């Protein structure tokens, strides 16, 4: 609606996660190189997409000074400003549901239980997608070791209509192109190891399937732009380098 | 106890230039280490220590 | 507006014990239960797991009751004297039993309780003992992360949303008495009561079977039942 | 002589160069990710040994989140901390000049005038050595584009007996092993580009010769350790990747 | 560091025991015939000394006067002062630990336990030795009935490295050449028997191994001197006379 100015980096309801404002607590705190607007790669929007999932901080390992601070320093703090773009015509329709979720433990896709592999669980910028229904995986010599989401079951055994509980913002082509999260830090501890532990995960649903005109296949994109707030680092040693594989 | 989550860190000693001696000098010597607790230490639930046993 | 919210609150909504573990202990001649280990959680139980699970975060107080029922196994006419039990609490570090006998009994610092077959259920309290400033029942993470410079995948490998691998210890339960000769087999109810408790990040209750301590999800994944879509 | 504190390093006369401690001047300033002392690579005094020189910032572009603020940014300044240590016997003799100069530009090794490359130029770390004569590059075909410091004119026309007009330190073993020298930001701008200007260059020259008893060859470690103060970075962009093959 | 007068004995960091002097509660307190140095035998520390360990008030049993106020009277208390010398030159290198510990009680070496005899237990101004291993006495016909001390024990079945718990001072011969401790009296009496009682145990350890150049052997001498302060006896009568065969 108004100007959203960060940093060096500015955008054209927005709803504060628990009614929350992110808030500092000698730790290190850039205030320029980390606060500002950084966009993960556009995803495409379809009439046979089941939704799409990224988790906090971890979508921000890769994006400037902020995840360089992340690796080099120990335990760090950061609230974020998650932005949701998706414009269309008056003449689409559709319904996104972007969620909010602390704490998004997903399911695995093997009988093992918590057996998913790092690197399948810190899926970066690129996030990962839910699925129709729960494939089972039966490489029983290569275990993928990855996620198995569910959209109607959020990934996490729950019924999604109830993920409205979670601090959540629909986009309804109808009426607004846009959402606008803004989540502060929440954690058990006042501040927390960010290479191991995810604070956040964003989920995009389409509760509304996609549609325009009388047209067989419509895509539309769908652009994430993240900004920490109030990020601060400490423990200062060598620098992290996670096995992404 | 061991515990990865509450994992603690790591400490390491190098040879920041050398050890310099003169002649007719021990060219070896050796450095003791003493370990020690602060003012802001605390521990919390107490319990039975591992290294005492008793055959039974 | 007269009808209140009492029974509604969150220390009321957790006001009731539930059974968090069924724990068998055997005394007989000494492939044995003479003690028994068992781990402290409430995953092992589903109503309170579900219940706690409606939040991401919590801090309360515990209080631990424990209700001991005895019985005899094929017996004829072999009796038994009033049996003693003890409960003992290993908290991480601290050594395990390796018998019914073995010197840890001897809880020198340990707290234990020893409980008089047929009186009361024996309860305790314990206050909030968690590491952070708060429980997490969800934790989106590892323990350890893989490294580029780890020599093998093992070093780095964790289980995901597993914080530690002993959470709070075990409780070892023995039947204090020597072996009767005839066999008595007990099983001890430990029922778990929240108190004083405040809850954070209330999340969606769970919709399917439990699958493990974790998230996971593996049958019985269709709840809704069929229903008309203008039947009232 | 005292503690030595700054950031997360502690190093158990020091001259302020030209009286001016370093200070600041919206510029992005780690007042703990870049304040602390980096040790480079220690080189060794041998009897043989005609002197070394480093280039600041250039020495310090590999150096933990320092070096990531001064490629992300376009222009930053920063005054420095330099500590010589060398370590000595009673029975050593020898005296190191270690000199500051503002703008130590360098002479080149081939006819040709001003051009020793950018590779060549920012040794980094590892520095550079001082020779005793004037060898002439003779590879026409590929030249080297490198430095040829001399000795006793100090690499740039001069003779190295006037050098104690910049600021210096004489590390004497048989009265001090370590010198330390605080510099402030000296240049003709208030800010400017450290990847394309060094602000600084430190040089050690062996004014004395080392000797120990009568041995015939002694060599001794010579160690640097260099503290950014007061660094402050602005123009956040991608990051820069220099070429130094 | 300074003067150090008592009665009519004076010598030229010193650790007082528990932070308390010594000090007193018709006790008969000799000022002068028992307040002074009495010097001990000189031990010879080499390269292959294990330790050394005397027994308070024991090894001041034939010290003068004081021996015979002990052996006179029924009970009597005394603080200490403890005063460990060994110079060693600019080129020795090795480190003692000088230990004061309350009821030093030993290890026997025979499997009957509590089984070691007074005479043994009471070695005088000698002391006795520590060992590198445990030697399990094995003349049964006739017992030695005497201490085993294990210096990495402690001769009490406790690590050596925790000994610094007791009072101690550490004689590092390449910053001081002498330690001194301060004892006051300690037990569970304000006055008890010292014929058969023995208050304090000081035992010397060297941490570090002595060495000196390239020299094989090299050896130093140790001396002790001990100060009675403020002692006084009670229960007079006929002179006691221990047998110590
Ligand atoms: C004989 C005396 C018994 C003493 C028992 C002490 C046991 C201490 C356990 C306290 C907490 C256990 C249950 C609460 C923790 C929850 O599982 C958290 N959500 C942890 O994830």
């Amino acid at each position: 609606v108004l100007q959203l100015t960060i940093g060096n980096s500015t955008i054209t309801n927005s709803v504060v996660a628990y009614g929350r404002w992110p808030e500092f607590i000698q730790p290190t705190e850039p205030d320029v190189a980390t606060c500002r607007f950084y966009t993960l790669d556009t995803v495409m929007w379809g009439k046979e997409s089941k939704g799409w999932w990224w988790k906090l901080p971890d979508a921000l390992r890769d994006m400037g000074l902020f995840g360089q601070n992340m690796y080099y320093h120990y335990l760090g703090r950061s609230g974020y400003t998650v932005h949701v773009q998706c414009n269309a015509s008056k003449f689409h329709q559709g319904a996104l549901g972007v969620f909010a979720i602390p704490e998004y433990c997903l399911a695995g896709d093997s009988d093992k239980q918590r057996y998913t592999s790092y690197a399948n669980a810190n899926p970066g910028e690129k996030g990962g997608k839910f699925y129709s229904q729960f494939n089972r995986d039966t490489a029983v010599t290569s275990p993928k070791r990855e996620f198995c989401p569910v959209d109607y079951l959020l990934g996490c055994g729950v019924l999604l209509g109830n993920a409205f509980v979670y601090p959540h913002q629909i986009i309804n082509l109808r009426t607004n192109n846009s959402a606008t999260i803004v989540l502060p830090y929440v954690n058990a501890m006042a501040i927390d190891s960010m290479v191991k532990h995810n604070n956040w995960g964003i989920a995009i649903l389409p509760l509304s399937p996609l549609d325009f005109a009388q047209e067989s296949s419509v895509e539309i994109p769908i652009t994430v732009t993240i900004a920490p707030m109030c990020s601060e680092f400490n423990g200062l040693r060598n620098v992290t380098a996670p096995k992404f594989q | 106890t061991q515990d990865s989550f509450t994992e603690g860190g790591y400490i390491s000693m190098f040879y920041q230039t050398r050890i310099v001696v003169p002649l007719s000098t021990p060219k070896s010597m050796s450095m003791l280490g003493f370990v020690s607790a602060c003012n802001d230490f605390s521990v919390r639930l107490l319990r039975d220590t591992t290294h005492i046993s008793q055959s039974a | 507006q007269r009808r209140s919210r009492s029974e509604s609150t969150i220390e009321s909504f957790f006001a009731r014990g539930a059974c968090v573990a069924i724990i068998e202990v055997d005394n007989e001649e000494p492939a044995q239960k003479l003690f028994a280990m068992w781990r402290i959680t409430y995953k092992d139980t589903v109503q309170l797991r579900r219940k706690l699970e409606f939040f991401t975060y919590s801090r309360f107080d515990m209080e631990l009751t424990f209700v001991v029922t005895a019985n005899f196994t094929n017996t004829n006419n072999g009796h038994a004297l009033n049996q003693v039990y003890q409960i003992m609490y290993i908290p991480p570090g601290a050594p395990t039993p390796k018998s019914w006998d073995d010197y840890t009994w001897q809880t020198s610092s340990n707290p234990s309780i020893f409980y008089t077959y047929g009186a009361a259920p024996a309860r305790i309290s314990v206050p909030y003992v968690g590491l952070a400033n708060a429980y997490s029942h969800f934790y989106d993470g590892f323990a350890k992360v893989p490294l580029k410079t780890d020599a093998n995948d093992q070093i780095g490998d964790s289980l995901y949303s597993a914080m530690t691998v002993d959470d709070f210890g075990v409780l070892a339960i023995r039947v204090v008495n020597d072996h009767n000769p005839t066999k008595v087999t007990s099983k001890v109810r430990i029922y778990m009561k929240p108190k004083h408790v405040r809850v954070w990040c209330p999340r969606p209750p769970r919709a399917v079977p439990y699958y493990g301590p974790g998230v996971d999800y593996k049958d019985n994944l269709n709840p809704l039942s069929e229903k008309g879509l203008t039947t009232y």
